[PDB]
């Protein structure tokens, strides 16, 4: 059934399973006509599609070109996320398919399950985690293979770095939701926590710093008085 | 007009015949039912008075062969039972007639109800569903499962209704995922009426059948089924002009049989208020809005 707080460690087990995150495959600016109406302009989307256990980022770039002439494209969106999960899973050999997936918007369920009427034995689940996955366009590495994407691409990262060298999944997965949450509570005080000392860097091969095992206790309790900040202002407490 | 005799009424029993209701007392001099219309199925159906549980009865055909009822003490219900030898049932029915033992089916000359629930469903095709190949009449009850929800345990007591499953491989051309997912067109008219039904009658009769069971014994199965036979039709956006016409007629008929005490636990809020609000179909059911919107606006 669903993800919840209750079967937390299960994301961390040694069954392969996939968070699927559709809010940013559908990205659009809003804008004035001449004729003072409104309309739409696309810009470039992708998939989140992310093993917790591992860190693997199979981060599908959706092109402005797939929504040429097509209508209703907020219901395309969710139809095009699951064929390309879909496409995904028949890509990968047997022992990495997934055995689950769990999407984080409730109305993928149903086009997922249709795109993958095939593998009867791979579950499809809903969470009730809120997760920041929306964020990943704040990691500036990702934002810009999809900005300078011309065509439809898939690009592979892992999204925890080098960070399963000293820590276990589960801490990873709690640092990676943790810096997202902050990312997209407050984008430009999250960046400055963690561009602020100029001496720690990004690996050519990263997307984030290279932190010592003391450093990210800092950031991390920086991270958390941003969120708890940002907290009081909205509600004035 | 047609004859089904009973040999007595042993236990206190509420006997229905299609549409129409009676109570027998224990042991009352009660001995059939005559003046039953030819040209169509009919329904005798019995809800016991010292135990509700089991609504059961019997589909035949007066057509078919010459049927009689008979209590059976061992299995505690009453059977319907085939007479070969005509001479024999001639002279029995015509005993309990001059006797006037016998209730008159109760039809209105002006009341086409019957013929307009019963319209597409045929003998042949209930026993298709209710698989007895020894007797030409079906027996039904308000416990027996459908393969589908079998799927979902004695395989020759069910009901073989056709299985529609809208998130199934069956209903989604591979490549037409969205397509056939948001339009059931290619389910309906390819799969189930080309392949399966061969005809929209046959469609129609599974239709009407189901809904009847439903109606008749409270068989929840059979009540699934016509549900889902409706809102296929309704989820198409290419349907003939035809069958939405008629699909009008059937449905607004049955909505005016059903006992309106009965709606709580006969009518699926989310598929009606779907088919006549939301469905390409939501203006095509004229009739059927008209009446659900009178009778039942509490569903809606």
């Amino acid at each position: 059934g669903a993800m919840n707080s209750s079967n937390y460690a299960e994301l961390f087990n040694n069954d392969i399973k996939l968070f699927v995150d559709d809010t940013n495959v559908y990205r659009v600016t809003v804008h004035k006509t001449f004729e003072g109406n409104v309309a739409t302009k696309a810009i470039n989307g992708c998939i989140f599609t992310l093993n917790p256990k591992t860190g693997h980022l199979f981060l599908k770039i959706i092109h402005t070109s797939v929504w040429a002439g097509q209508k209703r494209l907020s219901q395309l969106a969710k139809w095009k996320t699951a064929e390309e999960v879909s496409a995904l899973v028949r890509s990968l050999p047997k022992e990495e398919q997934p055995k689950q997936i769990i999407v984080t918007r409730k109305a993928m369920l149903d086009p997922l399950e249709v795109h993958m009427l095939d593998f009867p034995n791979i579950a499809i689940r809903p969470t009730e985690l809120r997760l920041p996955f929306s964020a990943a366009m704040s990691i500036d590495k990702l934002s810009d293979v999809v900005m300078k994407a011309t065509e439809p691409q898939m690009v592979l990262f892992n999204i925890y770095d080098d960070w399963l060298d000293r820590i276990s999944s589960y801490t990873a997965f709690s640092r990676l939701t943790l810096l997202l949450r902050a990312l997209k509570t407050n984008e430009e005080s999250a960046k400055m926590i963690l561009l602020s000392d100029p001496t720690i860097t990004i690996k050519s091969y990263h997307l984030w710093p290279s932190f010592t095992d003391e450093q990210w206790i800092t950031i991390e309790s920086q991270m958390r008085d941003l969120i708890l900040t940002e907290y009081g202002r909205k509600y004035n407490v | 007009m047609n004859t089904v005799p009973f040999t007595s009424a042993p236990i206190e029993v509420t006997i229905g015949i299609d549409q129409y209701s009676f109570n027998v007392k224990e042991n009352q001099p009660f001995h059939g039912i005559k003046d039953i219309p030819i040209g169509h199925v009919h329904v005798i159906h019995f809800q016991h008075a010292d135990n509700s549980s089991m609504r059961y009865g019997y589909w035949f055909d007066c057509r078919m062969g010459n049927f009689y009822i008979q209590y059976d003490p061992k299995d505690g219900l009453y059977k319907m039972m085939e007479e070969r030898d005509g001479a024999k049932f001639e002279n029995i029915v015509h005993n309990f007639k001059e006797r006037q033992m016998m209730v008159s089916y109760p039809k209105i000359d002006e009341d086409d109800t019957w013929y307009n629930l019963t319209e597409f469903v045929q003998m042949d095709k209930i026993r298709k569903i209710v698989r007895k190949d020894e007797n030409q009449f079906s027996y039904v009850d308000s416990s027996m499962t459908t393969v589908q929800e079998n799927e979902l345990s004695d395989p020759a007591h069910s009901l073989n209704y056709t299985v529609i499953n809208f998130k199934s491989r069956e209903a989604i051309r591979p490549g037409h995922e969205m397509e056939d997912f948001l339009d059931k067109s290619y389910y309906l008219n390819t799969v189930m009426l080309q392949g399966i039904f061969k005809n929209s009658s046959n469609y129609f009769g599974e239709l009407q059948f189901a809904f009847l069971n439903a109606m008749f014994f409270g068989n929840y199965g059979s009540s699934l089924q016509w549900h889902a036979m409706i809102e296929l039709i309704c989820s198409s956006a290419t349907v003939p002009k035809h069958m939405l016409d008629k699909l009008d007629e059937i449905l607004y008929y049955q909505i005016k049989t059903l006992p309106e005490q009965y709606s709580d636990i006969l009518l699926n809020e989310r598929v009606w208020n779907i088919c006549l609000y939301s469905s390409f179909q939501k203006n095509s059911l004229h009739n059927t809005e008209k009446i659900m919107e009178n009778k039942y606006p509490e569903l809606l």
